[PDB]
RNA sequence: GAUGGUAGGAUAGUGGCCUACCAUGGUUUCAACGGGUAACGGGGAAUAAGGGUUCGAUUCCGGAGAGGGAGCCUGAGAAACG
RNA sequence: AUACAGUGAAACUGCGAAUGCUCAUUAAAUCAGUUAUCGUUUAUUUGAUAGUCAUGGUAUAACUGUGGUAA
């Protein structure tokens, strides 16, 4: 029984060990365990240099067997007392456990594989593949390398039956509920159209349902089968010996990319421009940190005495310090002492302390928000790196505007310092994956040029359709996620699953008008909407906060819908094509396959109490939500390190049902407002918190409401709370002869008071004086900063403020 | 044990069989004359 | 995070993951014996009340 | 000692410099950038209570010695169009480097700037309450 | 505490075993004491050598340890050291 | 056998588990002999031996099931 195998199998691996790339098998079948250190042996056996580790990853079980080697040997042990075996028998597979290197890992702890090299990985469990967890293993796998997952599951093996008699038709049990996994189905299927996959069985009959399913072997007797990478590797290299201080490190140098991005920064230390930042964007892990290695080699080599590190979080600072080339001395440690010796890491916001330092190096500055980048963008030197084709970070184009409203030269990382380049494997994951955001940049729409809004249509998406694996809808696709990437500031991985399975949530497209030839060319999107149906119709997010930030057994049982995402371009920014796809929207709610594009009309949503909008606070999105029509509803205290601004929701509701309650809610939280300045955004833009705080007025003062109006207060609670003293000392300093502190002993309540709508209708002074009131008395800062604040360099601003106070002095 | 079993294979010709289941390269840098060599050590 | 609700009466003991951090931070700084309702933690779990009665940590 | 204090591997360390009245404190202020800006690892950050001679103090660069030329207004470094003499580029300038061609400067009531500091060069300091 | 008294604690139990309170003693050229002792030593301890010249065979060695000082725990009996 | 009685795993409980090798040398010490215990202790052996509610409450283990953790 000595059987043969297929030549497919160890062509394959013995082609990839000789191309420096990466195979995946996938494995059908009842066992797996026996089949896999065949493989793995035969790996080796291709190739007696590469790297033996083997990564396994699970979910929270594993096939049959345990880890513990003190388990295992007492077992197997009292398994010879018990007398039902041979003392010296150990199967191949245990054999495998027992003697290789395995690095065990559950599914939760997928960040702890970042920064090594496997030579195998294992993805034991198929029914739970997150895109990031995969998007880990796959990167981290060395060249020359295997991966490998099992599919022990009947469930899969009637869906790729399924898929394989039809690719059109599929196999859907709502056994599950409403979560049917289509990106596995989307996975699956690219899986069959990649170049250099297999799917097998067990015994290793491999099947060719799928995958490439015909490779033949190179003939890999070769030296010359050789990338241009290695052609032009340093062939006029300066290594040479009577000086050469830096080719050493050039030498260390691994990739060319790397090499010329090491020469761009030399060019940089020799250009003395003074407000000069030496841009890095890379793939990650190609020879990012390892060029910020040798940056801080040479720059304190030849640099002016030495650098600040700064870093949004202490990342790999690990193989940051582990640059190496003996503590530091004057004596020969110089190639060897302008790496880890000088242990100073600082927070990156001492921006001041970064304009006065030499030099300043900035690590992942997608972290980073904007305000904190230009006062690092002060007058000096800086080296900024960066993570293009990126998750947990910014994108291109993001990058882009990010060096437009700043600013020089940059330089993108590509050659994958483990691997082949033009990898099949990395290729196949960027398309499945979907990060290859290039899209904006083609050239029928590079430009800005797009109709008027006079006629634009929404679209709703068969999403099942869309995911379904056919090349047009695919392309679409892609389409939108460069889109939507672009629309973001900074996205994850998880995300694409997210609305793929999802049930409740749903994708619209704002698309020019058909065109009327024959609609045979790809419809071409302005705008896409992502919202998700939530409430009481059930989304664990938006009744669960209003109930906890006040009770309201009539908001848990109410239902709506909450949008995630707005999805424009920074091209299509200039006029408001969102602002049309909001209000078509807000009219379409309140007034041999499925289609790969469906009408609006044909689909009655659900009865749709309230529309709300949930986004990280800022000025441009605020200002086009209050340009529309929603109520500012809440906002949080703590603004993360990531996207630097408390999160915020808005609502808006316009049915047959007049709320109030939103009114309600609407006085209730300019109250909280007032409440909460000067507590956690203390410090803050005077223009932005007039922006929220007549926005909510608008919310609060909206139509349908009569007793919502404030009344007038009562002269007789004014001296309640006052001193007739304090109103003396008022007509004093109103006389201009006593101290502003001695006023601003009672501006705070006069300003809290004041902004209810009794002083709002009584006296108008909504102005830059309205704002130095804020400011000076609820916002509570210096008379200092206002001013900077204003950019007036005089006493205007104590101009003002007598004015305004001498108008209350003649209220009272 | 390349040629012989191991685990369950044996590999054959191809097909593999499984179970059921400075002065140092200065002188010795050969492009040069020695006229130079010791002109360059000297400087 | 992964909840033991038993009910000793049927003995019907069942176990929950739950998702979020917001029902379980509500959960947060109690001792054993102590009370809390469902309300404040399930949408289905109004009008129901548990008593805590031990755990185990995440090792 | 104050190189020896230096050249300690230590993270923190107080390096004191109590001179009477009349005897180049802004000197050994100056002196003391420029050691720890040529030897030392990164920069150094100077607090003054007053917007005093810091222009001098960082003026203080090759020149010095017994003819200091502390001036007025008339003082070379202080008017605006100037060559300071030691000028920087791509070459071995460094401790003719550490002074007034960056001259630099920190408010003490943004204390932050020394709360995460790592060298700092004060100017005066007995006047600055215990806290702070 | 060296000798003794008286009293008490302690111990299963006497007794300076231990503490108070005291008395100021005891051993000694009859050599105390001390030193070495190869003290793997000796004991008719041991069956003997049913005739080897003194020799065999057995038994007691004596104590301590069970990583190393320190402390605790049961059981009739342990200062058990698995 | 309609309480069981055969047999019997898991466990309660009773008792035993106080009859192992290596390292250090003392001449009333040890050892041998001989006492005494009207001065003590003793599980076990055997021998005697106590006139001072037609039946009170418990609990577990095991089992069932649900889990945690690399262990």
């Amino acid at each position: 029984a000595k059987k043969a195998i297929d030549s497919r199998i160890p062509s394959l691996i013995r082609n990839g060990v000789q191309t420096k790339q990466r195979s995946i098998f996938v494995i059908v079948g009842d066992r797996a365990r026996n089949q896999l250190p065949n493989l793995h042996y035969l790996m080796m056996s291709a190739d007696l240099k590469m790297n033996k580790s083997v990564l396994w990853a699970y979910k929270k079980k594993l096939l049959g067997f345990t880890s513990h080697r003190k388990k295992r040997e007492n077992k197997i042990k009292k398994e010879i007392k018990r007398g039902t075996r041979e003392v010296n028998e150990m199967d191949p597979f245990e054999s495998f456990i027992s003697n290789q290197n395995i690095r065990y890992v559950y599914y939760k702890e997928s960040e702890k594989i970042l920064g090594n090299t496997y030579g195998m990985c294992i993805l034991q469990d198929f029914e739970a593949l997150t895109p990031n967890l995969l998007a880990r293993t796959i990167e981290t796998v060395e060249g020359g390398g295997i991966v490998v997952i099992l599919l022990k599951s009947m469930s899969s093996l009637k869906q790729l039956y399924t898929m394989t008699m039809d690719v059109h038709a599929r196999y859907r049990t709502e056994a599950h509920g409403d979560v049917v996994a289509r990106f596995n189905e989307r996975f699956i299927l690219s899986l069959g159209s990649n170049p250099n996959c297999l799917v097998v069985d067990d015994e290793l009959n491999v099947l060719p349902l799928s995958g490439a399913k015909n490779v033949k072997p190179l003939p890999p007797k070769e030296d010359d089968e050789l990338p241009p990478k290695q052609l032009e590797l340093q062939e006029l290299k300066e290594s040479l010996e009577d000086v050469q201080p830096a080719g050493s490190l050039v030498s260390l140098s691994k990739t060319v990319n790397q090499a010329h991005a090491i020469l761009s920064f030399i060019d940089a230390i020799s250009e003395k421009t003074l407000n000069f930042t030496v841009a890095l964007t890379a793939g990650r892990g190609r020879g990012k940190s390892a060029a910020l290695g040798i940056s801080i080699a040479a720059a304190v080599s030849h640099g002016y005495s030495n650098i600040f590190v700064t870093s949004p979080s202490p990342e790999n600072l690990k193989t940051l310090f582990e640059f190496i080339f003996f503590n530091k001395a004057i004596v020969r440690v110089d190639i060897k002492r302008d790496h880890r010796q000088t242990i100073q890491y600082i927070v990156p916001q001492d921006h001041q302390v970064l304009g006065q330092a030499e030099l300043v190096v900035i690590d992942e500055a997608a972290a980073i928000p904007l305000p904190i980048v230009k006062n690092l963008l002060g007058p000096y030197l800086v080296f900024m790196a960066s993570t293009i084709n990126g998750y947990e970070g910014t994108g291109r184009s993001l990058s882009l505007k990010l060096i437009q409203q700043l600013r020089l030269r940059e330089i993108s990382l590509d050659e994958p310092i483990r691997y082949a380049p033009g990898d099949p494997i990395e290729k196949w994951l960027n398309k499945l994956l979907c990060l290859d955001v290039t899209l904006i940049k083609n050239p029928r729409f590079a430009t800005r040029g797009t109709p008027h809004p006079s006629q634009c249509n929404l679209f709703v998406v068969n999403r099942d359709t869309l995911f379904s694996y056919h090349p047009v809808s695919e392309n679409f696709l892609e389409k939108m996620m460069a889109l939507y990437v672009s629309s973001h500031y900074k996205n994850s991985p998880n995300d694409l699953q997210l609305m793929s399975d999802a049930p409740a949530h749903k994708l619209f497209v704002l698309l020019p008008p058909i065109d009327p030839k024959d609609g045979g060319r790809i419809p071409d999107p302005l705008c896409v909407i992502q919202i998700a149906l939530e409430g009481e119709i059930s989304g664990d997010l938006i009744p669960w906060l209003i109930s906890q930030q006040f009770q309201d057994e009539e908001f848990a049982s109410l239902s709506g819908a909450r949008i995630v995402r707005i999805a424009t371009n920074p091209e299509y920014a200039s006029m408001g094509y969102g602002s049309r796809a909001i209000e078509l929207l807000r009219d379409y709610f309140e007034g041999t396959l499925p289609p790969l594009l469906l009408k609006l009309s044909e689909q009655p949503p659900h009865y749709l109490h309230y529309l709300g909008v949930s986004y990280g606070l800022t000025q441009s999105l605020h200002k086009f939500w209050k340009n529309n029509s929603f109520v500012p509803v809440y906002l949080r205290q703590t603004a993360n390190d990531l996207t630097g601004e408390h999160t915020c929701v808005m609502l808006n509701v316009l049915e047959g049902r007049e709320s109030n309650w939103l009114v309600e809610f609407a006085k209730d939280f300019r109250k909280r407002f007032l409440s909460l300045l000067s507590y956690d955004f203390h410090k803050f833009t005077a223009v932005q918190a007039l922006s929220v705080i007549e926005s909510s007025k608008k919310a609060q003062d909206l139509s349908d409401d009569e007793k919502h109006d404030n009344k007038e207060l009562t002269r007789t609670h004014l001296d309640d709370i006052f001193s007739p003293f304090d109103l003396k000392r008022l007509d004093s300093y109103s006389n201009n002869l006593l101290d502003y502190h001695v006023i601003g002993d009672m501006i705070p309540m006069l300003a809290l008071l004041y902004f209810g709508d009794k002083m709002g209708d009584s006296v108008k002074l909504s102005s830059v004086q309205s704002a130095i009131l804020l400011a000076i008395g609820l916002q509570r800062k210096n008379i200092d900063t206002i001013a900077k604040e204003l950019n007036l360099p005089s006493n205007q601003t104590i101009a003002m403020f007598a004015k305004i106070m001498r108008k209350m002095s003649q209220y009272f | 044990a390349p040629m012989s079993d191991v685990g369950g294979v044996l590999m054959d010709k191809d097909a593999v069989y499984i179970d059921i289941g400075n002065i140092g390269k200065l002188i010795y840098m050969d492009n040069i004359s020695p006229e130079e060599c010791i002109r360059r050590w000297r400087g | 995070m992964k909840l033991n609700i038993s009910y000793p009466v049927n003995g019907s003991q069942k176990t929950f993951e739950i998702d979020d951090e917001h029902r379980i931070r509500v959960f947060f700084d109690k001792r054993i014996g102590q009370e809390v309702d469902g309300e404040a933690v399930g949408d289905e779990f109004k009008g129901y009340v548990f008593k805590i009665s031990g755990g185990n940590d995440k090792q | 000692s104050f190189i020896d204090a230096i050249s300690e591997k230590t993270l923190n360390f107080t390096v004191a410099l109590t001179a009477g009245r009349g005897r180049g404190k802004s000197a050994a202020l100056g002196i003391s950038i420029a050691a720890a800006v040529s030897h030392g690892y990164s920069n150094i950050f100077v607090t003054s209570p007053s917007p005093e001679n810091l222009k001098t103090l960082f003026e203080f660069i090759f020149k010095g010695f017994d003819a200091l030329g502390y001036q007025e207004h008339i003082d070379y470094d202080i008017i605006q169009s100037t060559n300071p003499d030691f000028n920087k580029a791509i070459v071995r300038v460094d401790i003719k480097r550490d002074h007034r061609q960056t001259i630099q400067y920190i408010v003490p009531q943004d204390h932050q700037v020394l709360g995460q500091a790592e060298l700092v060069v004060i100017d005066e300091a007995a006047a600055i309450p215990l806290p702070i």
